[PDB]
RNA sequence: AGUAGUAACAAGAUUUUUUCCGUCUCUUCUGCU
RNA sequence: ACGGAAAAAA
C-alpha cells in the first residue's frame, strides 16, 4: 500500500521515490505498490553504492562512516532524467565506453562499468533473461535481486563484496516477511503491469461550458453528442429556400463611360499645410563659402544674411486672423536682434512673452489624477469633432507643376560606388547616369534635401536642447551647372520646449521663411500665416532692375518624432519614382530584346501622357515622367495624412476596375455607390487628396474620350 | 500644361504601375489618446449585427450574454451574425468528405504535439494582459506572474513542465473562492524639481498583495484587454486590437496548431504560407483552375473582401467546428481543444483607459479610467461618447464590457480560414451538380473566387449561391469592396495578378535605410535589404545602385563616418582623418572608419569585413579584429579570469539603453529581473549550452547545479585535471549548500 | 579549478531570496524567468540611432575599457566617462574611442575572422575568380522554387548536422540522443580534431559549424540553375528582362 | 495660437502569418560638399 | 533558441 512504504523506509528514500514518481506524473496515492517497488529499487541501489570507498592507492575499502575518501560507485538512478544523462555523457566522454541506450542505475569506477540493478518478485533467472533480452546489444553489467533470498549477476561473477550482498538479501527477506505479515505480498507480487492522458472539466468550467452552446441545447455533453452524431440531410439548401430573396449579390455591369466623377467637398479653399514654402521660397546664397566656421548652421546663416543688406523695418502685411500678429512681429525682431549679436555655435532665444505665445508655452492644462479631481464641477470631455471640409484650389496644382521642373543646381549628390566589373553593372551605370541627369536638378530634389535638413536639425535640437528655444536655420547645399558649391538659406525655425516622450507628442516651432510672393494675390493659401515685409531687393531680369519687396512668412507649426523620422528618410522617394521608371524601361526591353535605356532617353519622342491642357492631353519624355513620379512621391511624403491612405486604398479598386474594363474582361460591381461613398469619405480637407481626386476625374474623362 | 501623374495609366497598365498607387513614403497614420471609443464601437457593432438573438445572464460572471446563432435568417444585405449550426456542420462534413484522411492526420499531429509542448511556448506572444496587475505585460513576465500566483495558491501542476498541466491548473484555478494576487500601487509625493523649480509628483512603484473574489477572478481571467493599432496603412479611421490573458493564451495555441495543421494541407488556404511560397501555391491553383474551364465555358474572378469579420465570427460556431473536426478523437483532446471557444464565448473586453476631461475654469485635464465611466453624469461627454455609453451601459460588469457574441481581431485566423475554405469547397461541380461551379483562395478573411459557368446567368446564380451560403455561416461579403471581372486579373492579400503576379516595390520601401543597431549590423542589413529587393520585389539594377548610394550616404551621416578626405567636420572627423592619413592601403578601411564604398551589384551577398580583407593593412586588421577588443562581450572559460576571444570587429558595439520613466521610481519591480538575471547568469557557469539550446528538466536549478558540480569534480579527479583537495573542497561546499537548502 | 563557481553558488545561496528562487524554479521554468522583464522595452531603434549619435557618449561598453584606452584623445576628445552611479561594470563611450582603437590600439597577431566566417570568404573567392558573359535581353520565365541558399554537407541532413554540432561543441549536454548514421561519427571526429585547443567561444564555434554543415532552403524565383553557387548570385545573374551569363570559380 | 482628427499633444509615467538581420553584457553634444 | 525591422490580413 502507501503507509507501509511511509513506515519501513528512510525519509530520504521516500523523497527520492517521490521525486522519481513525480517525473512520470503519477502520485503514490493512485499507485501504492509501484511506489513501494520504486522505493525498494532505490534502497537496493543505495545499499549497493554506499560504504564502498576508493583510497589514495586505489583498493576498494569498506568503511562504516564517511571518515578524505571518494565513492566507488556513481549513483545514476534517483536523479532527473536529464541530470542522469548528463552524468552518463560525462562518464562516456572520459573513457572510450559507448553510450548505454537506456539509463543505467550505478557506475563502478573500479571496473569502469555501468550497473543495472532490478529488484523482482518472480524467480531471479526469469527477470535476468528478460533484462538480457531487453539489453541485448550493449555491454551493461546486470545484477538482479529478488525477495526469494537469492540473486543473479552477469556470468555469476559478483563484483560487490559478500557482506553487502548478504545485507541486501537480509533486507529483502525482512521486507518480504513484512509484506507477508501485512497481507500485501501477493497483491504486490501481482501488481506488475503506459497510461493515457486525461482532461476533465471542473464544475465551474462545466457551468461555463453549458452556457456556450446553440440556444436549443442546455448541456455541453448533449451538444457534443449532437455534433458527434450528425449526418447532413441537406441543411444548406433547406435554409437557402427559407432565406429571403433580398439577400443577393446582384452583379451590376461596370462601364466608366456611365459612372460619375468624384464629388469633391464644398467650402472654403484649402490651405497650405507644408513645413516650408515650396514654390514661393526665396534663398539667400553664398557661392563657394570659405568663411571661418563653414559647416556650422548658424555661421552659414550669418554668412548668407550678410549677402542681403536691404533690411527695412518690418510691417505686418498679411495678418494671421486667429493669432496676435504683433507677437509675430516682435518674434522676428527678437530673432534678428539676437542673430546680429551672438557667439558660439547655437542661438537659444530668451523666453519672452510673445515667443511664449508663439511657441504655445502654458497652453496645456495642468494634469492631475482623478482622485484629486473628484469635486470639480466643470470636467467636460475633449472634443472629438471631424475635420471641416474644404474646397480644392489651384495653388496645389501650381505647386505640382512647379515641383516637376528642372533647375540649374544639382540638388542631390550621390556617393561613390564600387568598380563596375560585370556588363550588367556597366548597363546599370549608364541607366543610373541617365536617371541622375534627369532627376538631380528637379525641384522635388530640392524639397527632399530641404525636408531632410529641416527634420534632421529639428530632431537633433529637440533631443539635445529640450528646454531652450533653438534657432535652426533652413540651410541647403547644392552645386550649380558650373561645378561650384553653393549654400542657400531659406529662413529660420524657432524650436519650442520639446520634452516629447510619446511618439505623437508635438513640438511646436515657428517658421520664418523669406519669400518674394505677395500674400494678397492668393490669400486663401495663407490662412495660417502672418506675412511681414522685411526688405527690398533689386531683382535684375533680362531687361529691368526692379525693387521687389522681400516678404517673410511667419507661422506657428508643429511636428512629432514620427513626422521628423519620415522627413529625414525622404530620399527613398528617389527610389519609388525611378524603380517605376526603370521597370518601364525594362518592360520594353523584354519586347525589343535590346537595352531600351538609350532609345528612351536620347530619342525624345514624347511617348507618355503626363499632362492636361486647354488644348488636350500632353505627352512628355521618360525624363519628364521620372521627374513627375519623383514630385508625386515627394508630395506623398510632405502631405502625408490618413485621408491620403484611405483615398489611395479605395481608389485603387476603381483604377483596377477601369483597367479590367480596358482589357475587355467585363468588370462588374456589387455596390458601386458604396465604393464611391468609401472613396469620397476620405476627401475632406487635404490639398493633396483633393488634387488626386481632381486627377482621378481628369483620368476618367481621358478614358471616356479614349473610347470614342 | 497641368501635370497629371494618373495619365501614365493611359499607356502603362494599372498593375504594371501599381507602385504609384501606394503612398508609402510618408508617415503612416497613428492613433492619439485612448482605445476606449474604438472598443465601445466594436462592442456596439458586435451587439447590433446580432441583436435578434437570445439574451441570457451568465450564472458565473453575472454578465449579459447574447446567443445569436441558430437565430432568424438575414433579410437584407447588412452584416449579420446569425450563423446556422447545421449549415456549418454540413460544410465541415463536406470538407472532411472531399479531403479523405485530412482531419485524422491533423488531429494526430496535435495529439503528438500536445504531449511534447512545454509552458514556455506561451512566452512567444508579443504582449499579454496580466490579470495580476490589470496591465499589458510581455508574455514571459505575465506567464511568470500567473505561475507564481498559481503555485502560491496550491495549484502546482505546472511544476511538471508540460503546457497541458499548466492548462489543468488554469481550469482548476476557477474553483478558488479567494485568489490572492501580487498587485502594484504607487506613492505620490510632491517634490520640487531641481532644474525648473516646479512641483512634480515622484510616484514610486511598489508591490501589493490583496485577495480577489471568485467572480472577480473569473472576470479577470476571461478579460481581453484592448488598445489601438498604430502605423496602419490604407485606412482613414483607426481600430482597436485586443490581447488575451494568460488563461486563454494556452488553449488558443492548441486550437491554432490544429487549424494550422489543417490549413497547411488544404490547397485553397492562403495560410500559413507567405512570401514566394504563397505566390507559387496561388499561381499553381490558378493554373489548375484555369485548365478546368472547357473550350466553351465562361470563367469569372471575384476579388473579395469581407465586411466586419470578427463582429460576426461567433465562438459557438468555432466550438461546433472544433467538435466536428475532432470527431473520433479521445474526449480529453476534444475537451482541451474545446476550452478556448468556451472561454471566448464567455469573454469580457476591458474598455481601455477612459478619456481625458478638461475643466475650463480650473484649467485642468484628467484621465478618467474606464471603470469610472459608470458613475459619471452623462452631461460631461460629447454626443458620440454619450450615445456609445448609453448603448453599452447594460453590458458593463466590473469595469469590463460583455462581449459574448463575435470575436476580437486576429484571434482565430486559421480556424476562420478553415471555415472559408469549407465554403469554397462546397461549390465543386460534383457536389453541386448544377450549371455553375467555383473554386478559389482564402486568407483569414480576404478571398478570391473563380466561378465557372456556361452563361453569365449561371455566373450570377453561382455568385448568389456563394453569397447566401456565406451568409448562412456568418460570413458577410463586402459589396462595396468586392468586384468581379473575367479570369486573368485579380488581387489577393495585396498581391496583384495580371497573367502572373506583378511586382510591388513600394510596399517594401520602409525597409530601406539605416536600421539603427550598430555599424556593421546596419551595413549588413542595408546590403541584404537591397539584395532581397533585387531578388524578390524586382528592384532594377540602376535603382539598386542608387539605393546603395543612398544607403551609404545615410549610413555615413548616421554614424558620423564620412570619408577621410572630406572637408566636412563632425565630432569624430579628426580621428578618422588621422586613420586616413596613417593608412597605406586606404581602400581596406571600412565605411565606419572613413573608407570608400566597395559595394556594387556583384557583391551585395558579401559582408564588408570579408570584401575588404585583401586590401586591409596588417596593423588595421590587427586592431580591428583584435580578440582583446573591449566593445563586445567576452565569455569566461568554464570548468571544462581567462575569457574567450572575440571574433566580431570593433564596430559591433552596444548602444546606450534608456529605461527611466518620468517621475517614476521603479527599483521595486526591477529587482526581481535583476535577481532572475543573476540566477540565469550563474546557471550558465555549470551548463554552457543553455544559451545555444533551451535546457530541459524537472529538477530545480540548485539541484542541477550541485549535481553538475559533483560529476564535474569527479571527472576532473579521475581524469587527472584537479587534485584530491580540490575534489574534497568542491564536495564539502556542495554539502554546505545542501545544508543551507535544508535548514 | 571549479571552486570559484561553487563559491559563487554558495554566496548566491546564502541570500534567502535567491535561495528561494533557485530552489523553487525548475530548469524548465528558467526559460520563463530568463526572458522576464519589467521595465519598458525600447522600440524604434532607427530613430534612436539617428538622434543618439548626436550625443557625445552613445556607446555603453564594459568597465575594463577604462584600463584599455586613455580618457582623452590626442585632440582632447573625451573617449569615456563614468556613469552617475554608486557602482561599477559600465561606462559611457564615445565613437572616437572606436576610431582610436582602430588607428592606435594593440595590433594582434591572431585573428579569428577568416576561420569563423569562412563561408563568406568562399563566396568572395567564387565571385573574384568568376567569369561574366554577355547580357541577353528577353522575358525571364521565373518560377518560384525551393532552392539551397546554403549547400550544407553532402552526407548530412539538417537534423543530422545539428546533432553533429551538438556532439562536437557541447558533448556532455546532448541527453539520450545518439547519432545513428556512420558519416556523422566521421565528420564529428574530423571537427573534434579541428577544434581542439580552440580559443574562441563555444557558441561562435557552434554557429560556424551551423553555417558550414546545416543546409538552408528558401523559395526564390529561379530563372536558370538551381545549384547553391547560383542562388547566392541570384541578384546578379537575373532580373526581369535580362540575364547575366555568370560562371563561378 | 498651433499640431492634428472621432482624441490627444500643447511637459510632468507591440493580437496572427511570412521575409530579412543580429547573438550571452547597466552630458553641452545639433556640421549630410 | 532570444531580440529587432518591414509587410499582409482582420
Ligand atoms: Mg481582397
Ligand atoms: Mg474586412
Amino acid at each position: 500500500m502507501e503507509n507501509f512504504v511511509r513506515t519501513n523506509f528512510n525519509p530520504m528514500i521516500l523523497e527520492r521515490a517521490e521525486k522519481t514518481m513525480k517525473e512520470y506524473g503519477e502520485n503514490p496515492q493512485n499507485e501504492g505498490n509501484k511506489f513501494a517497488a520504486i522505493s525498494t529499487h532505490m534502497e537496493v541501489c543505495f545499499m549497493y553504492s554506499d560504504f564502498h570507498f576508493i583510497d589514495l592507492e586505489g583498493n576498494t575499502i569498506v568503511k562504516e562512516n564517511d571518515d578524505m575518501l571518494k565513492h566507488r560507485f556513481e549513483i545514476i538512478e534517483g536523479q532527473e532524467r536529464n541530470i542522469a544523462w548528463t552524468i552518463v555523457n560525462s562518464i562516456c566522454n572520459m573513457t572510450e565506453n559507448s553510450k548505454p541506450r537506456f539509463l543505467p542505475d550505478l557506475y563502478d569506477y573500479k571496473t569502469n562499468k555501468f550497473i543495472e540493478i532490478g529488484v523482482t518478485r518472480r524467480k531471479v533467472e526469469d527477470y535476468y533473461y528478460e533484462a538480457a533480452s531487453k539489453l541485448k546489444g550493449e555491454n551493461v553489467y546486470i545484477h538482479i535481486f529478488s525477495f526469494d533470498g537469492e540473486e543473479m549477476a552477469t556470468d555469476d561473477e559478483y563484483i560487490l563484496d559478500e557482506e553487502s550482498r548478504a545485507r541486501i538479501k537480509t533486507r529483502l527477506f525482512v521486507l518480504r516477511q513484512e509484506l507477508a505479515t501485512a497481507g500485501l505480498w501477493d497483491s504486490f507480487r501481482q501488481s506488475e503491469k503506459t497510461l493515457e492522458e486525461e482532461f476533465s472539466y471542473p464544475p465551474t468550467f462545466q457551468r461555463l461550458a453549458n452556457q456556450s452552446l446553440p440556444p436549443s441545447f442546455k448541456d455541453y455533453h448533449q451538444f457534443k453528442a449532437y455534433v458527434s452524431s450528425f449526418k447532413a440531410n441537406g441543411n444548406i439548401e433547406a435554409k437557402l429556400g427559407a432565406m429571403s430573396e433580398k439577400v443577393n449579390a446582384q452583379i451590376e455591369s461596370f462601364d466608366p463611360r456611365t459612372i460619375r466623377e468624384l464629388e469633391l467637398p464644398e467650402g472654403k479653399f484649402c490651405t497650405q499645410r507644408s513645413k516650408f514654402l515650396l514654390m514661393d521660397a526665396m534663398k539667400l546664397s553664398v557661392l563657394n563659402p570659405a568663411h571661418e566656421g563653414e559647416g556650422i548652421p548658424m555661421k552659414d546663416a550669418k554668412a548668407c544674411l550678410d549677402t542681403f543688406w536691404g533690411w527695412k523695418k518690418a510691417t505686418i502685411i498679411k495678418k494671421h486672423e486667429k493669432g496676435v500678429n504683433t507677437n509675430y512681429l516682435m518674434i522676428w525682431e527678437q530673432l534678428l536682434e539676437s542673430i546680429k549679436e551672438m557667439e558660439g555655435k547655437f542661438l537659444n532665444l530668451k523666453k519672452t512673452n510673445h515667443l511664449k505665445w508663439g511657441l504655445g508655452e502654458g497652453q496645456a492644462p495642468e494634469k492631475m489624477d482623478f482622485e484629486d479631481c473628484k469635486e470639480v464641477p466643470d470636467l467636460f470631455q475633449y472634443k472629438s469633432e471631424p475635420p471641416e471640409k474644404r474646397k480644392l484650389a489651384s495653388w496645389i496644382q501650381s505647386e505640382f507643376n512647379k515641383a516637376s521642373e528642372l533647375t540649374n543646381s544639382n540638388w542631390i549628390e550621390f556617393d561613390e560606388l564600387g568598380n563596375d566589373v560585370a556588363p550588367i553593372e556597366h548597363i546599370a551605370s549608364r541607366r543610373r547616369n541617365f536617371f541622375t541627369a534627369e532627376v538631380s536638378q528637379c525641384r522635388a530634389s530640392e524639397y527632399i534635401m530641404k525636408a531632410v535638413y529641416i527634420n534632421t536639425a529639428l530632431l537633433n535640437s529637440s533631443c539635445t536642447a529640450m528646454e531652450e528655444y533653438q534657432v535652426i536655420p533652413i540651410i541647403t547645399k547644392c552645386r550649380d551647372t558650373s561645378g561650384q558649391r553653393r549654400t542657400n538659406l531659406y529662413g529660420f525655425i524657432i524650436k519650442g520646449r520639446s520634452h516629447l516622450r510619446n511618439d505623437t507628442d508635438v513640438v511646436n516651432f515657428i517658421s520664418l521663411e523669406f519669400s518674394l510672393t505677395d500674400p494678397r494675390n492668393e490669400i486663401h493659401k495663407w490662412e495660417k500665416y502672418c506675412v511681414l515685409e522685411i526688405g527690398d531687393m533689386e531683382i535684375r531680369t533680362s531687361i529691368s532692375t526692379i525693387m521687389k519687396p522681400v516678404y517673410l512668412y511667419v507661422r506657428t507649426n508643429g511636428t512629432s518624432k514620427i513626422k521628423m523620422k519620415w522627413g529625414m528618410e525622404m530620399r527613398r522617394c528617389l527610389l519609388q519614382s525611378l524603380q517605376q521608371v526603370e521597370s518601364m524601361i525594362e518592360a520594353e526591353s523584354a519586347v525589343k530584346e535590346k537595352d531600351m535605356t538609350e532609345p528612351f532617353f536620347r530619342n525624345r519622342e514624347n511617348d507618355w501622357p503626363i499632362g492636361e491642357s486647354p488644348q488636350g492631353i500632353e505627352k512628355g519624355t521618360i525624363g519628364k515622367v521620372c521627374r513627375v513620379l519623383l514630385a508625386k512621391s515627394v508630395f506623398n511624403s510632405i502631405y502625408a495624412s490618413a485621408q491620403l491612405e484611405g483615398f489611395s486604398a479605395e481608389s485603387r479598386k476603381l483604377l483596377l476596375l477601369i483597367q479590367a474594363f480596358r482589357d475587355n474582361l467585363d468588370p462588374g460591381t456589387f455596390d458601386l455607390k458604396g465604393l464611391y461613398e468609401a472613396i469620397e469619405e476620405c476627401i475632406i480637407n487635404d490639398p493633396w487628396v483633393l488634387l488626386n481626386a481632381s486627377w482621378f476625374n481628369s483620368f476618367l474623362k481621358a478614358v471616356q474620350l479614349s473610347m470614342g | 500644361m497641368d501635370v497629371n501623374p494618373m495619365l501614365i495609366f493611359l499607356k502603362v497598365p494599372v498593375q504594371n504601375a501599381i507602385s504609384t498607387t501606394f503612398p508609402y513614403t510618408g508617415d503612416p497614420p497613428y492613433s492619439h489618446g485612448t482605445g476606449t471609443g474604438y472598443t465601445m464601437d466594436t462592442v456596439i457593432r458586435t451587439h447590433d449585427y446580432s441583436s435578434r438573438g437570445i439574451w441570457k445572464t451568465n450564472s458565473e460572471t453575472g454578465a449579459q450574454q447574447l446567443n445569436p446563432i441558430d437565430g432568424p435568417l438575414p433579410e437584407d444585405n447588412e452584416p449579420s451574425g446569425y450563423a446556422q449550426t447545421d449549415c456549418v456542420l454540413e460544410l465541415i462534413e463536406g470538407l472532411d468528405r472531399s479531403h479523405p484522411g485530412l482531419f485524422e492526420t491533423a488531429c494526430q499531429e496535435t495529439i503528438d504535439a500536445i504531449q511534447q509542448t512545454r509552458v514556455d511556448k506561451l512566452t512567444q506572444g508579443r504582449q499579454t494582459y496580466d490579470w495580476t496587475l490589470n496591465r499589458n505585460q510581455p508574455a514571459a513576465t505575465a506567464l511568470a506572474n500567473t505561475i507564481e500566483v498559481f503555485r502560491k495558491n496550491g495549484y502546482k501542476l505546472n511544476e511538471s513542465g508540460r503546457l497541458i498541466d499548466f492548462l489543468k491548473d488554469v481550469l482548476l484555478s476557477f474553483e478558488n473562492d479567494s485568489m490572492e494576487v501580487t498587485t502594484h500601487f504607487q506613492k505620490k509625493k510632491r517634490i520640487r524639481d531641481n532644474h525648473s523649480k516646479k512641483m512634480i509628483t515622484q510616484r514610486t512603484i511598489g508591490k501589493k498583495r490583496v485577495k480577489l473574489t471568485k467572480k472577480n477572478y473569473l472576470i479577470r481571467a476571461l478579460t481581453l484587454n484592448t488598445m489601438t493599432k498604430d502605423a496602419e496603412r490604407g485606412k482613414l479611421k483607426r481600430r482597436a486590437i485586443a490581447t488575451p490573458g494568460m488563461q486563454i493564451r494556452g488553449f488558443v495555441y492548441f486550437v491554432e496548431l490544429l487549424a494550422r495543421n489543417i490549413c497547411e494541407r488544404l490547397e485553397q488556404s492562403g495560410l500559413p504560407v507567405g512570401g514566394n511560397e504563397k505566390k507559387a501555391k496561388l499561381a499553381n491553383v490558378i493554373k489548375k483552375m484555369m485548365a478546368k474551364s472547357t473550350d466553351e465555358e465562361l470563367s469569372y474572378t471575384i476579388t473579395g473582401d469581407n465586411t466586419k469579420w470578427n463582429e460576426n465570427q461567433n465562438p459557438r460556431i468555432f466550438l461546433a467546428m472544433v467538435l466536428r473536426i475532432t470527431a473520433g478523437q479521445p474526449e480529453w483532446f476534444r475537451d482541451l481543444l474545446a476550452v478556448a471557444p468556451i472561454m471566448f464565448s464567455n469573454k469580457v473586453a476591458r474598455l481601455g483607459r477612459g478619456y481625458m476631461f478638461e475643466s475650463k475654469s480650473m484649467h485642468l485635464r484628467t484621465q478618467i479610467s474606464a471603470e469610472n465611466l459608470s458613475d459619471i453624469n452623462l452631461r460631461y461627454f460629447n454626443e458620440d461618447t454619450k450615445k456609445k455609453i448609453e448603448k453599452i451601459r447594460h453590458l458593463m460588469v466590473e469595469g469590463t464590457a460583455s462581449l459574448s457574441p463575435g470575436m476580437m481581431m486576429g484571434m482565430f485566423n486559421m480556424l476562420s480560414t478553415v471555415l472559408g475554405v469549407s465554403v469554397l469547397n462546397l461549390g465543386q461541380r460534383e457536389i453541386l451538380k448544377r450549371t455553375y461551379w467555383w473554386d478559389g483562395l482564402q486568407s483569414s478573411d480576404d478571398f478570391a473566387l473563380i466561378i465557372n459557368g456556361h452563361f453569365k446567368e449561371d455566373i450570377q446564380q453561382g455568385v448568389n449561391h456563394f453569397y447566401r451560403t456565406c451568409k448562412l455561416v456568418g460570413i458577410n461579403m463586402s459589396q462595396k469592396k468586392s468586384y468581379i471581372n473575367k479570369t486573368g486579373t485579380f488581387e489577393f492579400t495585396s498581391f496583384f495578378y495580371r497573367y502572373g503576379f506583378v511586382a510591388n516595390f513600394s510596399m517594401e520601401l520602409p525597409s530601406f535605410g539605416v536600421a539603427g543597431n550598430n555599424e556593421s549590423a546596419d551595413m549588413s542589413i542595408g546590403t541584404t535589404v537591397i539584395k532581397t529587393n533585387m531578388i524578390n520585389n524586382d528592384l532594377g539594377p540602376a535603382t539598386a545602385q542608387m539605393a546603395i548610394q543612398l544607403f551609404i550616404k545615410d549610413y555615413r551621416y548616421t554614424y558620423r563616418c564620412h570619408r577621410g578626405d572630406t572637408n566636412l567636420e563632425t565630432r569624430r572627423t579628426k580621428s578618422i582623418k588621422r586613420l586616413w592619413t596613417e593608412t597605406i592601403s586606404k581602400a581596406g578601411l571600412l565605411v565606419a572608419d572613413g573608407g570608400p564604398n566597395p559595394y556594387n551589384l556583384r557583391n551585395l551577398h558579401i559582408p564588408e569585413v570579408c570584401l575588404k580583407w585583401s586590401l586591409m593593412d596588417p596593423d588595421y586588421r590587427g586592431r580591428l579584429c583584435n580578440p582583446n577588443n573591449p566593445f563586445v562581450h567576452h565569455m569566461e572559460v568554464e570548468s571544462t579570469s581567462l575569457e574567450y576571444d572575440a571574433v566580431a570587429t570593433t564596430h559591433s558595439w552596444t548602444p546606450k539603453r534608456n529605461r527611466s520613466i518620468l517621475n517614476t521610481n521603479q527599483r521595486g519591480i526591477l529587482e526581481d529581473e535583476r535577481i532572475y538575471q543573476k540566477c540565469c547568469q550563474v546557471f550558465e557557469k555549470f551548463f554552457p549550452s543553455s544559451t545555444y539550446r533551451r535546457p530541459i528538466g524537472m529538477a530545480s536549478m540548485l539541484d542541477a547545479m550541485l549535481s553538475r558540480a559533483r560529476i564535474d569534480a569527479r571527472i576532473d579527479l579521475e581524469s587527472g585535471r584537479i587534485s584530491s583537495q580540490d575534489f574534497s573542497e568542491i564536495t564539502n561546499t556542495c554539502k554546505a549548500i545542501e545544508a543551507l537548502k535544508r535548514q | 579549478s571549479g571552486m570559484e563557481r561553487i563559491k559563487e553558488l554558495m554566496e548566491m545561496v546564502k541570500n534567502s531570496r535567491m535561495r528561494e528562487i533557485l530552489t523553487t524554479t525548475s530548469v524548465d521554468h528558467m526559460a520563463v524567468i530568463k526572458k522576464y522583464t519589467s521595465g519598458r522595452q525600447e522600440k524604434n531603434p532607427a530613430l534612436r540611432m539617428k538622434w543618439m549619435m548626436a550625443m557625445k557618449y552613445p556607446i555603453s561598453a564594459s568597465s575594463r575599457i577604462r584600463e584599455m584606452i586613455p580618457e582623452k584623445d590626442e585632440d582632447g576628445n573625451t573617449l569615456w566617462t563614468n556613469t552617475k552611479d554608486a557602482g561599477s561594470n559600465r561606462v559611457l563611450v564615445s565613437p572616437n574611442a572606436v576610431t582610436w582603437w582602430n588607428r592606435a590600439g594593440p595590433v594582434s597577431d591572431v585573428v579569428h575572422y577568416p576561420r569563423v566566417y569562412k563561408m563568406y570568404f568562399d563566396r568572395l573567392e567564387r565571385l573574384t575568380h568568376g567569369t561574366f558573359g554577355p547580357v541577353k535581353f528577353y522575358n525571364q520565365v521565373k518560377v518560384r522554387k525551393r532552392v539551397d541558399i546554403n549547400p550544407g554537407h553532402k552526407d548530412l541532413t539538417s537534423r543530422e548536422a545539428q546533432e553533429v554540432i551538438m556532439e562536437v561543441v557541447f558533448p556532455n549536454e546532448v541527453g539520450a540522443r545518439t547519432l545513428s548514421s556512420d558519416a556523422q561519427l566521421t565528420i564529428t571526429k574530423e571537427k573534434k580534431e579541428e577544434l581542439k585547443n580552440c580559443k574562441i567561444s563555444p557558441i561562435m564555434v557552434a554557429y560556424m559549424l551551423e553555417r558550414e554543415l546545416v543546409r538552408r532552403t528558401r523559395f526564390l524565383p529561379i530563372a536558370g540553375a538551381t545549384s547553391s553557387t547560383y542562388v547566392e548570385v541570384l541578384h546578379l545573374t537575373q532580373g526581369t528582362c535580362w540575364e547575366q551569363q555568370y560562371t563561378p570559380g
